[PDB]
């Protein structure tokens, strides 16, 4: 019975486990966001710097 | 076997698409032998850096360095060494790069999937990529080079990009039905892309380049699968390694798996099965002080039973010349090779080993399969019964970790650490 | 057997999900680290 219940649910556990990856992918998509909006006005002058 | 000396500092080694060179990586130098003249040197590309990646162009023109924690990408033309070109542009990270085909073009992949920057080498023109997932895996031309597939994630959601490499551009963009692309595979006819998902979904995707999916190879929703891909070089088949030790053949035609061949365990249940094993041995005649204590590969057919992560992946679907045979192994077999026989679609010359095996490729004209195993020895399923070369003394302690084998099918490199051996096997053929 | 089957299939697809997951938060911490070093 109890490891019907490890069938029951380890879908749901997936889908957790997919609900808090979504949730990094999307910290990590506006993190990379935030990357790209500060490199577009950092160092699209101060590549000059650097080069 | 003919030996050149054993190379030192060859911490690794590439070799060419028309198999004349082989490029070897120092940890400060790539050295380049032309081995038609002789397993001897040409060019040396040297850098005050580190190096970790090289690829040839396919052409054999060019070589493609890539520099570790430096983000460095060095381009040498080696008929032109007044042709450096570096590709410096740092800010962002140059994490990898690799070569795109007759564009005469690097796909430059910065970090954090941010841009995977085309730096034309003729005019740069680089266009950016929208978040690219990756370097290598999910990058991949179709069988004629005139599409990409790039695996690209957005608005946290795989896609499949799809360039058009002439013009180096976005066409056909595809939201791609993954959970999570692990690679792209172009058919060999072109007609679709075969997209490989993750693991977790047992899936492969078929779809159109022109209109999405043509066909699925059904995700079991609650196993992991899809462990390995291969597509045969015949007109067409593909081939799907799983991750419960088997293998989905797929007549491409119809998309339609024809079979499940499984690895099992039990030799004799194969109706067809054939069990060899590398053992113990002395050496060939007529062999003098070299010494003994050797092995050989011979037929030992009383063998039955055969030796989560990396357990019951299929390792491989290797096709072999004309497909004939399957090599495959599972991550079950710490200790052997299993070679599918097809047409008949039944395990045969099953190959046991004395050292688990580290990997295996089938010849290029034929079989031969080559396995290595970190031995000193190349060992190979030999069509005629079996095989095992025997590496001398020079190079006596060479363990042979990673074998590449040249396209045509005359050179083997064989590689540990600060080391590699090139020669040409018993090749006669 | 049949249950147990599935069972560890299930568990076989949560490992691998994790996996994704700490890729994932090291890049987090590693793009954090790449504003910073930007900013600063």
């Amino acid at each position: 019975k109890q490891l019907q219940t490890e069938a029951q649910d380890l879908k749901f556990v997936l889908q957790k486990s997919e609900e808090r990856c979504l949730k990094l992918q999307d910290e990590n998509s506006a993190l990379k966001n935030k990357l790209d909006t500060i490199s577009a006005k950092v160092y699209l002058p101060s590549c000059e710097k650097g080069f | 076997m003919q030996f050149s000396n054993i190379i030192q500092g060859a911490c690794s080694a590439i070799f060419s698409q028309d198999s004349s060179l082989i490029a070897i990586s120092n940890g400060s130098k790539i050295l380049i032998k032309d081995i038609n003249q002789e397993l001897i040197n040409r060019n040396v590309y040297s850098f005050q850096d580190i190096i970790t990646h090289m690829e040839f162009s396919p052409d054999n023109q060019l070589i493609l360095v890539v520099q570790s924690n430096s983000n460095t990408v060095e381009v040498k033309n080696f008929n032109d060494e007044q042709w450096i070109c570096k590709i410096v542009d740092q800010a962002c990270g140059l994490l990898h790069a690799v070569w795109a085909p007759d564009s005469r073009s690097i796909i430059t992949f910065s970090d954090f999937q941010m841009k995977a920057t085309i730096y034309s080498l003729t005019d740069k023109q680089q266009y950016l990529i929208k978040n690219p997932k990756y370097t290598d895996k999910g990058l991949s031309f179709s069988s004629d080079g005139k599409f990409m597939a790039l695996a690209e994630r957005r608005d946290i959601k795989d896609y499949i990009g799809i360039y058009y490499t002439k013009d180096w551009k976005l066409v056909n963009h595809f939201q791609v039905d993954t959970m999570d692309l692990v690679d792209i595979q172009w058919s060999k006819d072109d007609g679709s892309i075969l997209v490989w998902d993750s693991s977790i979904n047992y899936k492969f995707l078929v779809y159109h380049p022109s209109n999405g999916l043509i066909q699925r190879i059904q995700p079991y929703e609650y196993a992991l699968g899809i462990k390995c891909v291969e597509l045969s070089n015949t007109p067409n088949f593909v081939a799907i390694g799983s991750y419960d030790e088997k293998i989905r053949l797929v007549n491409t035609l119809t998309w339609k798996i024809i079979t499940e061949l499984e690895h099992k365990a039990n030799i004799k249940e194969y109706s067809n099965a054939v069990v060899y094993r590398e053992q113990n041995s002395t050496l060939l005649n007529a062999q003098h002080l070299v010494d003994r204590t050797t092995t050989q590969f011979v037929i030992d057919e009383s063998i039955n039973k055969l030796p989560k992560s990396q357990q019951s992946g299929v390792t491989d679907v290797t096709f072999s010349f004309n497909a004939n045979y399957i090599a495959s192994k599972s991550a079950s077999f710490p200790n052997a090779v299993f070679i599918w026989e097809v047409s008949l679609l039944e395990l045969r010359y099953i190959i046991l080993l004395q050292n688990p095996v580290k990997g295996f490729l089938w010849s290029h004209n034929s079989n031969n399969l080559i396995i290595y195993a970190g031995s000193n020895k190349i060992y190979f399923w030999s069509l005629d019964g079996a095989s095992v070369c025997e590496l001398p003394q020079y190079g006596k302690q060479f363990s042979v970790n990673k074998v590449l084998w040249n396209k045509n099918s005359k050179c083997l490199v064989l590689i540990d650490r600060r080391d590699a051996i090139i020669g040409y096997p018993p090749i006669d053929l």
